[PDB]
RNA sequence: CUUUAAUGUUUGAUGUUCUAACGUUGACCCGUAAUCCGGGUUGCGGACAGUGUCUGGUGGGUAGUUUGACUGGGGCGGUCUCCUCCUAAAGAGUAACGGAGGAGCACGAAGGUUGGCUAAUCCUGGUCGGACAUCAGGAGGUUAGUGCAAUGGCAUAAGCCAGCUUGACUGCGAGCGUGACGGCGCGAGCAGGUGCGAAAGCAGGUCAUAGUGAUCCGGUGGUUCUGAAUGGAAGGGCCAUC
RNA sequence: UGAACUCGCUGUGAAGAUGCAGUGUACCCGCGGCAAGACGGAAAGACCCCGUGAACCUUUACUAUAGCUUGACACUGAACA
RNA sequence: GUUUAUUAAAAACACAGCACUGUGCAAACACGAAAGUGGACGUAUACGGUGUGACGCCUGCCCGGUGCCGGAAGGUUAAU
RNA sequence: AGGACCGAACCGACUAAUGUUGAAAAAUUAGCGGAUGACUUGUGGCUGGGGGUGAAAGGCCAAUCAAACCGGGAGAUAGCU
RNA sequence: UUUUGUAUAAUGGGUCAGCGACUUAUAUUCUGUAGCAAGGUUAACCGAAUAGGGGAGCCGAAGGGAAACCGAGUCUUAACU
């Protein structure tokens, strides 16, 4: 980053934002990684024994990415608007 | 003898160059907005299709060709857009 | 120079304000103008306040 | 040591 | 030994799908009763840093 | 409340005595064969001096460093950023300690809009009035004006005058110009809400080009963000601004 | 001490030529002498400039500090005005 | 008299003499984290620092600046 | 009597020449200054490196001094050759 | 060798023989090549030990936003053509 004695570009940019804590605790899960887990309940321990996300994680949202083709039970995670119709469309079903 | 030494300039100061001039020429296609002629005061015109900056900077309205034309009696240059 | 700046306080009771530069001396009474206010939406009085 | 120009 | 970031660089840059750095505008931080609205309005987006920077830009930051 | 007096109490300051901490490089005895040191007795000082922590001053006695570049060699002298003209070779750009001048602002009207208007200079005739004031007529035709340099513009005026106003608005922005970059510039049109106008329309400061300074750090106001067990808060972010 | 089969002149040429061009002179090799040249030998110019080199010195350069000096608290008590 | 051993011996240094100034003795002052030591087994006719430099005639004016000495009213001012 | 006079030993180092791959990393030859004093010399001792010592020349401190030598930090750093 | 430029009268070398200068470790990125492939790969360690075990972890298949948060979308904004 050195530039011959003109202000180095990472120090003429104005430094923005900041680091949220909350945000390393968090993971999401695709479509595709709810066939992984064993005994077709999802939720957070389950989805740990499968290391599918790691020990620390707290929360998870499964996304619309991949497809689903068995019935599942989603218990506990968070669910996009569109991963809610594919496991709905498989005959599986969220609760909370 | 002695070394003597010089005096001093007085001047030694200029600007910046501005690229002020014609951007398209006769003919030449131009979308809505683009820059024809970087002015001071209106040494062109604006004629159909075409604005006038604050800068009195000609950028085209629409679309099409370059007009440059002469009109009026004072034999003034004006630029037009003519749709293709 | 002897132009000094100023803001004007919105008269709703929002925080938003304007900054501008008066002459405090050839012109001491307060500046005072519409302006929209875009916490309101309205055209709103503003007022001058202190910098 | 030598004288110098 | 694992190569350091330099710590400055990232706080200031941030890298995003295919790759490319966003960057804070400068020029938006003091003296702001004189420039134009219309400038300033202009200064609030994030950015994306420039070809011939993205060289600089990757050195400092190797685990981005 | 104000002036003011006593009593009580707390706390501070000064002064004079006292002896018991402390000092003794006063005398004497002992350890002892010893002008060191320690113990004992006694005299003189005495809550001072002196030492520790904290603190203001002084402090080249000592220490670590800094003290620019350009430059028809260095020093001395001048310059260092921005605007206008020439050099610059009829697109843009183009150096020299080349030739010439300016800026580091002003204005809530000197901005917006609607309506109207048209200069300098000179010659005639007129109280004070004169080479030059205000008045009438003519010639002239922009040789004037432009808040401040110069260039380019300006009569449809961008010059001059009056009424009503705050568009010197908030969020955006097709598309371009110019920079190695950081950046700088022009802009139709959308959404909201305004001003002038009968309306078409015009208005996102000023005839245009100078009137300026990155990041870090810190301050002020707001906020549907964050908040180290939890509920707050501090601190941080985001927005406006210094 | 790169190697030499190691002349003069005028010109040219990184601008002052034994070595290039043109031209003149000159059998091969010693010894004794003199120092005009080989920009002769000796020393990575000591003058000058440069290096965001060094050292040491000065001061009302900057920042510290030993020492000197001020006060508070401790060692540190009694009585009275 | 002394001096640059190894390019300078001098007009430089020292000098006896002069003046200012500090020091009351556990002296000032110097070497020491300190103990202690020198000054001095001395005591203002003594000891330290500074400048001048036998002797003769002399050494004039300026206290505004910097330094030093004395003062304490008032302004300001640290820890607490 | 005398920091008195002349002058050997002794102590010094004013001039000239020689030498300069020296007889010698400071000498020789011929002259020169002091020579009872602030003199000179033998033996032993003490002062230590931002320190000593200095009749003061930045002079001397083992052929070394505007900060000795040895070992270490250490392959300091060298936008220079 | 260094230079705009060297027969240069700029530098370096008396000659010979031996020695003498782009390395190693660990991260990261790109290229070639090999294995496996929406998957790939284990570290320490265990191990009658280049095997086998160990999947703790790491990269990848999802992004946008300062963040809460949303998610093939998301941020900006009262809202986007
Ligand atoms: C213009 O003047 C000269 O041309 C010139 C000169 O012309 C006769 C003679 C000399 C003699 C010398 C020096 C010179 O510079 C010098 C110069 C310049 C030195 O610097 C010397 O060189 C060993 C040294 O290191 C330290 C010394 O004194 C600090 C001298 O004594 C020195 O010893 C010496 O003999
Ligand atoms: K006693
Ligand atoms: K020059
Ligand atoms: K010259
Ligand atoms: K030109
Ligand atoms: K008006
Ligand atoms: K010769
Ligand atoms: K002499
Ligand atoms: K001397
Ligand atoms: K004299
Ligand atoms: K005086
Ligand atoms: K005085
Ligand atoms: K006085
Ligand atoms: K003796
Ligand atoms: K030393
Ligand atoms: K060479
Ligand atoms: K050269
Ligand atoms: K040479
Ligand atoms: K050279
Ligand atoms: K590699
Ligand atoms: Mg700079
Ligand atoms: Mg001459
Ligand atoms: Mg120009
Ligand atoms: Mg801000
Ligand atoms: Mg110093
Ligand atoms: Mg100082
Ligand atoms: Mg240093
Ligand atoms: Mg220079
Ligand atoms: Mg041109
Ligand atoms: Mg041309
Ligand atoms: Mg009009
Ligand atoms: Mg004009
Ligand atoms: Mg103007
Ligand atoms: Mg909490
Ligand atoms: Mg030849
Ligand atoms: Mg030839
Ligand atoms: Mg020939
Ligand atoms: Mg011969
Ligand atoms: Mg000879
Ligand atoms: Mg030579
Ligand atoms: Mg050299
Ligand atoms: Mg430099
Ligand atoms: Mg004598
Ligand atoms: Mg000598
Ligand atoms: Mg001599
Ligand atoms: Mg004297
Ligand atoms: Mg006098
Ligand atoms: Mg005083
Ligand atoms: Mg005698
Ligand atoms: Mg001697
Ligand atoms: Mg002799
Ligand atoms: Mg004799
Ligand atoms: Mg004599
Ligand atoms: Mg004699
Ligand atoms: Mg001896
Ligand atoms: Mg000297
Ligand atoms: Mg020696
Ligand atoms: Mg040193
Ligand atoms: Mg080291
Ligand atoms: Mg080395
Ligand atoms: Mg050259
Ligand atoms: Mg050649
Ligand atoms: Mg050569
Ligand atoms: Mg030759
Ligand atoms: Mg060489
Ligand atoms: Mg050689």
């Amino acid at each position: 980053g050195f530039e011959g004695g003109q202000m180095p570009l990472y120090r003429r940019l104005p430094k923005f934002g900041f680091t949220s804590r909350k945000a390393a605790i968090t993971a999401e899960i695709r479509l595709s990684d709810l066939a992984k887990v064993e005994g077709g309940v999802v939720d957070l321990n389950t989805l740990k024994a499968a290391n599918i996300i790691g020990i620390q994680i707290e929360f998870a949202k499964v996304i619309l990415a991949g497809e689903v083709t068995t019935p599942v039970t989603v218990r506990g995670l968070r669910v996009t608007k569109g991963a809610r119709a594919a496991i709905e469309a498989a005959g599986g079903k969220i609760e909370e | 003898a002695h070394k003597k030494a010089g005096g001093s300039t007085r001047n030694g100061r200029d600007s910046e160059a501005k690229r002020l001039g014609v951007k398209r020429f006769g003919g030449e296609s131009v979308l809505a907005g683009s820059i024809i002629v970087r002015q001071r005061g209106t040494k062109f015109h604006a004629g159909a299709n075409v604005g006038c900056g604050r800068d009195h900077t000609l950028f085209a309205k629409a679309d099409g060709k370059v007009k440059f034309e002469v009109k009026g009696p004072k034999n003034r240059k004006f630029i037009s857009i003519e749709a293709e | 120079g002897i132009r000094e700046k100023i803001k004007l306080v919105s008269s709703a009771g929002t925080g938003h304000f304007y900054t501008t530069t008066k002459n405090k001396r050839t012109k001491p009474e307060k500046l005072e103008l519409k302006k929209f206010d875009p916490v309101v939406r309205q055209h709103v009085i503003y007022k001058e306040a202190k910098i | 040591a030598a004288p110098q120009k | 030994p694992k190569i350091k970031t330099v710590r400055g660089a990232a706080k200031r840059f941030k890298k995003t799908g295919k790759g490319g750095f966003k960057h804070k505008h400068a020029n938006l931080r003091h003296i702001l009763t004189k420039k134009a609205t219309k400038r300033k309005r202009h200064l609030r987006p994030k950015a994306m840093v420039s070809k011939g920077d993205l060289g600089l830009v990757i050195a400092c930051l190797p685990y981005a």
